RNA sequence: AAUCCAUGACCAAAGAAUCGUCACAAAUCGAAGCUUACAAAAUGGAGUAAAAUUUUGUUUACUCAGUAAUAUGCUUUGGGUUGAAAGUCUCCCACCAAUUCGUAUGCGGAAAACGUAAUGAGAUUUAAAAAUAAUUGUUUAAAUCAACUCAUUAAGGAGGAUGCCCUUGGGUAUUCUGCUUCUUGACCUGGUACCUCUAUUGCAGGGUACUGGUGUUUUCUUCGGUACUGGAUUCCGUUUGUAUGGAAUCUAAACCAUAGUUAUGACGAUUGCUCUUUCCCGUGCUGGAUCGAGUAACCCAAUGGAGCUUACUAUUCUUGGUCCAUGGAUU
């Protein structure tokens, strides 16, 4: 079906009998003629998977392209009805038969999975303004063309297509006569003079001889929910300067494709995904160093004091006496120890005991001081030798869930889920994601159930019950208030053996400098 | 959602028989404070403490609700609730409470001499404390007892009607609800309008600000009024129904 | 078996989406009475005439509730037309560990019962 | 740095005080019994000084003197009886407790003075009377029925 | 001359955070949001119980989606918001293989009457500041330092010399020779040669290739081309050609801020910071606990972003460093 997707790319390296397979990060790869794969993916990952292509190149052609191809993205509900107003076609062809009343469609959602119009377009710069389509059959438009357009589709054209933006010498052909603007306002003015003289063009004819066909590829993407056009290099800005001229179209920006992609339940490469290595490895340096220079910045009195807070955990201890984790960043490898730390104590006796060449551990203090002295070695060298957190999205089903003095040796797989807010509360980026206790379960249930006042109104004015400090199960990296739904979504990654611990899907969240905790529910991402 | 307890009732002794022009007076109050918006209304009766309490169950509320206002309740959409006050001024001719208490819904007390506030903070199953805001306060208004009888329920009840009666009364009546003001230290706080005619009635808005203005922050208001007459009307019903 | 069901096709052309609710089964009531204020405001500065009120399936029982509220409590003239919708399902058919979400598939149409709900100024 | 301003919207309801003549007990009954109309004697000049004397006699001199710098009435007529008088965001609760404690017109007797609404702007303030006027046409087409 | 202590002068950074409450099927000092309509119960759903009917079929009485929705409620935030909202400062917010600053010019930058780096000099006796465009109460300097202004240094690769760790060798900094980085373009006048239209020619106008010249380019401040960017509906032609084009009627909107039109209110409670008051272990500890005060000043948005300048912090909150400034002590 040549259909485009959105999966998960690792770097494979095998020499001779042996592989070993790293988390990479994301990629989409798509296919034209079973034999033509192209793959496309985010720049600095992308220097290191065409190294290890070219790496093994000995039966197997590479072609790159970085300056010779590129696409645009659009999103929204009339982003086809601008496409297609812009776009021309430069003789008759079954895809823009297609595309014309796809245009009219108005929900990307009805749509099938398998939507890929290409063809052959007229020059951006030729039309001299955006001119609609013809919209006179916009009432009958029922269930039964959609189900014909899995049936009916003219795959030899846009193979064909597809071939000459692959090959070399027709895009580069596609170059062949270029007009300028100049050449176009005389075109423009010297047909103000037709032999027709009885209707008024604006626009201008196209010709067999002297004009370039430029090739153009339409694909759309179900985990994006978007339309990505790809044309050649050189080609893209006229299409863009007439996409921008419709007075419904505004230029999004990464903070803002950033903010689309987290308003669904998306996850980013470089800032969310906190397993792969050169995501996890920039987001911890470069958010750390920006937090540490903006804190160490403002004097002391004038910053909010992460060491110096009271009522945080229950039967305080008095390893840290203000924040268990990182005071700028979400940690995982204090997670991780801490976590293995828990395990060795459980594994060792059925109870946990709080208070009292490494020692042998017998209290969560031994492991929080252990934790402090591996943070304080590293102040100096390099961090994660290793990992961190892996994600287990298979071995579960593969094998099994599996859980000698380390503590750093092993790592933790995480689940991507999102945690939706149920009551007061706003929630923010690195924030700590708490397991609800035993003993406090009804009243947690009560409060999502319901407890007013005796006026009538809600009542959130309480004492609440402080939990203990051996929780940590998650850290939420995409925390901001949900505009979609009116209340505060929150994008972490919980443990997968506490996830199946608990017998409910119950939640506490608490912020970095904030020392109270909100009550609400997370739901299993399939990303 | 607003609440009144203070609205008297015209009628004193048992012996004093209702008249048709006090019921059609009370009826026209009621639709004032109704409406200028009102939820809850608890209408008051007063009783002197020397008067022999009659040998009843099936009279002791000379009111009776479902037959005069039960029609107006289903009408205009309001409730009412019974409430009667104490006027206690020494030891004597008393000791019963456990047959008003099944009746009535709101107990509340009128102390006005000196071993009256002590029997009122020792033994007696009240709700409300009142005092005599038109004349003079009986003593002094100290913390050893109000402080005592706010630690285990009992709130103050602070009569705004009473100022709109006269011109010589406004003193009085400030010089005592600032000295309550100043004794309770501003915890158990509930007002409430006891006016009998509809002239004597006001709003949210100007009652909030006299009280701010008399003593007492706006926080306390509201939260005191709202909830704390919430309360008292939630636990009368109870201790009413069990 | 698994199968999908992907919403309804919608083809407004510039108002008629403006001035209409899409009334879900999750959509609580007192925001449905904002949204419908709100529209019954705005229609004759858009230029319309009616609020076209949309639903569906479970969704069908509080829209009549809606509309029956701004009948009698606004005394406005209601107008209730009973249509048909016909929706598209994914379903996989049968003919490797493989995922379940990425298998062949068909589409199947479906009709359910609806009702317009128009509301006049 | 900058004058803070802060206007109350009030109203003057006559309760129907008249033990000789029984009422029907309704929402617009009331409504229409308690908004029936002002009298004829009624002006901005005559409520101004009213309520000037009101708060010289219960607050004082200084806190009448306090008030008095910027107290005006802006927007006032005797059809509805709703006016609209400014005065400063620090002695809005006082002029709120003037108007509470306003006991009757010079000539005029029995009357109650309510405050509905007090903000900092005007337009808020129209865009409210007209909500509560839009609100008071829906119970008396109900009860015309 | 080295170190320490106290004061004063000058440069640079930041503008503490958390919780709860406020009547009206609507409200508040305000604001936003809870709309890609379905529980595969529409391929004319799945079954149970009774009567009658020679089974079907028909009439009554029920079960199933249960993680179920819960009626003006519910969640969020709101004056420095990128530390100055302040200020008669500058600029972007349509393109233009080019009469359109076609500007490879120290670096960064789309631009900036924009940031910074190395060297030399300067003070109404000067390139220019004073005692014949913006801003600032004082408004650069004029022993040395510090600050302002102006005048030079084009990007990358290769060879030699010097200095440092190091003495196979390699790395960094400076300086000299020198190559690579190539869109047949200041503008304008005259002559010659070729082609097209005005429907024969000499001639009239445009384009291109070449040569010659300062040629009154003294309007020393904008003067080039193209572009219907709100919404609704109707008419007509089409496998003879273009697979889409032609034209018509009516309205007025384009209304958009994780503050938005001068609104950002009222108090209560908790944590943190400065100095002083005392105690304790082990001198000391971003140590703990009381007894207190302070949490300031400059000032406030009205479409958005960047640069610069100017106001701020004396018991009227703070922090870091420097000083060929003085004061005391030791060597
Ligand atoms: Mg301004």
């Amino acid at each position: 079906g040549q259909v485009l997707f959105q999966g998960l790319i690792y770097s494979f390296n095998e020499e001779n009998g042996e592989d070993s397979t790293k988390p990479l990060g994301p990629c989409d790869v798509f296919w034209v003629q079973k034999d033509t794969a192209i793959i496309r993916l985010h720049p600095s990952i992308y220097t290191q998977v065409f190294n290890i292509l070219l790496q093994h190149k000995e039966k197997l052609t590479v072609q790159d392209c970085r300056y010779s191809l590129a696409s645009v993205t659009l999103k929204g509900a009339k982003a086809l009805e601008s496409l297609a107003s812009c776009l021309r076609s430069t003789e008759y062809s079954k895809s823009f038969e297609q595309f014309k009343m796809v245009s009219m469609i108005t929900d990307h959602n009805a749509l099938p999975q398998r939507c890929t119009f290409a063809f052959e377009a007229i020059d951006p710069r030729h039309l001299a303004a955006p001119k609609k389509l013809n919209d006179s059959q916009r009432k009958t438009v029922n269930s039964d063309d959609i189900l014909s357009l899995h049936e009916n589709y003219p795959q030899d054209e846009i193979n064909a297509v597809f071939n000459e933006l692959c090959d070399p010498e027709s895009r580069t052909q596609s170059y062949n006569n270029q007009n300028t603007l100049k050449e176009i306002s005389a075109r423009r003015y010297k047909l103000l003079t037709a032999t027709p003289n009885s209707i008024n063009k604006t626009t201008v004819p196209f010709k067999e001889s002297d004009d370039p066909s430029i090739p153009l590829v339409i694909i759309r993407r179900l985990k994006t929910r978007d339309w990505i056009v790809v044309l050649p290099w050189f080609w893209l800005l006229p299409l863009w300067h007439l996409l921008n001229r419709i007075p419904r179209m505004y230029h999004i920006g990464l903070r803002q494709f950033q903010q689309i992609q987290y308003e669904n339940k998306q996850l980013y490469f470089p800032d969310d995904y906190p397993f792969t290595q050169l995501g996890y490895i920039e987001n911890s340096f470069y958010k750390k160093e920006a937090s540490k220079t903006k804190w160490d910045r403002k004097p002391m009195g004038k910053r909010i004091n992460f060491e110096k807070i009271k009522d945080i955990h229950n039967t305080k201890l008095p390893a840290y006496s203000g924040e268990i984790g990182d005071f700028f960043s979400s940690d995982w490898r204090f997670l991780q120890i801490l976590r293995n730390g828990i395990d060795y104590l459980q594994r060792n006796d059925k109870t946990l005991e709080l208070m009292d060449g490494v020692r042998d551990i017998n209290c969560v203090n031994d492991v929080l001081e252990f934790c402090k002295d591996y943070e304080a070695k590293t102040k100096a060298m390099s961090l994660s030798i290793e990992e961190n957190i892996p994600v287990a999205l298979c071995k579960n089903r593969k094998c099994q869930f599996r859980t000698s003095f380390s503590l750093t040796f092993f790592p933790r797989c995480i689940i991507a889920v999102s945690c939706t807010l149920l009551e007061r509360g706003h929630p923010k980026d690195n924030a700590r994601i708490y397991q609800v206790p035993e003993k406090d379960l009804e009243h947690w249930l009560q409060l999502a159930k319901g407890v007013y006042r005796p006026n009538g109104r809600k009542d959130h004015d309480l004492k609440i019950p402080l939990p203990e400090v051996h929780d940590l199960i998650g850290f939420i990296t995409s925390g901001t208030y949900h505009l979609n739904c009116g209340n505060g979504m929150g994008i972490g990654f919980i443990d997968h053996h506490a996830a199946i611990r608990q017998p409910t899907r119950y939640v506490l969240i608490r912020n970095v400098g904030t020392n109270t905790y909100r009550l609400g529910e997370w739901s299993k991402i399939s990303v | 959602m607003l609440v009144d307890l203070n609205v008297p009732w015209p009628q004193n002794s048992y012996a004093d028989k209702v008249t048709s022009q006090a019921v059609n007076n009370l009826i026209k109050t009621l639709s004032t404070l109704h409406m200028l918006g009102y939820t809850h209304i608890a209408i008051n009766f007063t009783v002197n403490h020397s008067e022999k309490f009659p040998n009843d169950v099936k009279l002791l509320n000379p009111i009776d609700i479902k037959r005069r206002f039960g029609e107006l309740m289903d009408r205009t959409g309001l409730k009412l609730y019974s409430r009667i006050t104490l006027i206690i001024d020494d030891p004597s001719k008393g000791q019963s409470l456990s047959k008003i208490s099944q009746a009535f819904d709101i107990v509340a007390a009128l102390p006005i001499s000196e071993k009256g506030l002590t029997l009122s903070t020792t033994n007696l199953d009240i709700d409300l404390l009142t005092f005599q805001y038109g004349s003079r306060l009986p003593t002094f208004l100290k913390h050893k007892s109000i402080c005592s009888c706010v630690n285990r329920g009992v709130k103050l009840e602070i009569v705004y009607g009473y100022a709109l009666r006269d011109v010589q009364a406004r003193r009085q009546f400030v010089s005592n609800v600032r000295s309550v003001i100043r004794s309770s230290r501003s915890r158990g706080i509930v007002i409430g309008s006891g006016a009998m005619s509809p002239l004597e009635c006001r709003n949210i808005l100007g009652v909030t600000s006299l009280i701010k203005n008399l003593g007492l922050p706006s926080d306390r208001c509201s939260k005191a009024m709202g909830d704390l007459a919430s309360l008292v009307l939630l636990n009368g019903r109870l201790r009413n129904k069990s | 078996k698994r199968v999908t069901k992907h919403p309804s096709l919608k083809t407004l052309t510039h108002k008629q989406i403006h001035t209409t609710i899409f009334v879900k089964s999750t959509t609580p009531y007192v925001s449905a009475l904002k949204r419908i204020n709100k529209f019954l405001d705005s229609v004759h500065k858009q230029g319309s005439s009616y609020v076209a009120v949309l639903g569906m399936g479970k969704a069908v029982e509080k829209t009549l509730a809606l509309g029956c509220h701004f009948q009698d409590q606004k005394n406005k003239k209601i107008e209730v037309y009973t249509k048909t919708i016909e929706v598209l399902d994914e379903v996989i058919t049968e003919g490797s560990d493989v995922e379940d979400d990425d298998k062949e598939t068909q589409l199947k149409k479906r009709a359910v019962s609806g009702v317009e709900l128009r509301i006049y100024v | 740095v900058r004058l803070k301003s802060r206007y109350i919207l009030f109203e003057i309801i006559f309760p129907p005080t008249d033990t000789n003549v029984e009422e029907s007990v309704s929402k617009a009954d009331i409504l229409l019994s308690h908004h029936r109309a002002s009298p004829a004697d009624v002006s901005i000049k005559s409520i101004l000084q009213e309520i000037r004397r009101s708060l010289s006699l219960n607050l004082g001199d200084y806190g009448s003197a306090k008030c008095n710098s910027l107290l005006q009435l802006k927007y006032f007529s005797n059809k509805t009886s709703t006016g609209i008088i400014r005065c400063h965001r620090e002695d809005c609760d006082l002029v709120i407790m003037a108007l509470m404690l306003m006991s009757k017109i010079g000539d005029v007797d029995g009357l109650i003075v309510n405050p509905v609404k007090v903000s900092g702007t005007i337009k808020k303030i129209e865009q409210f009377a007209m909500r509560r006027n839009s609100k008071i046409l829906n119970i008396i087409k109900c009860s015309q029925s």
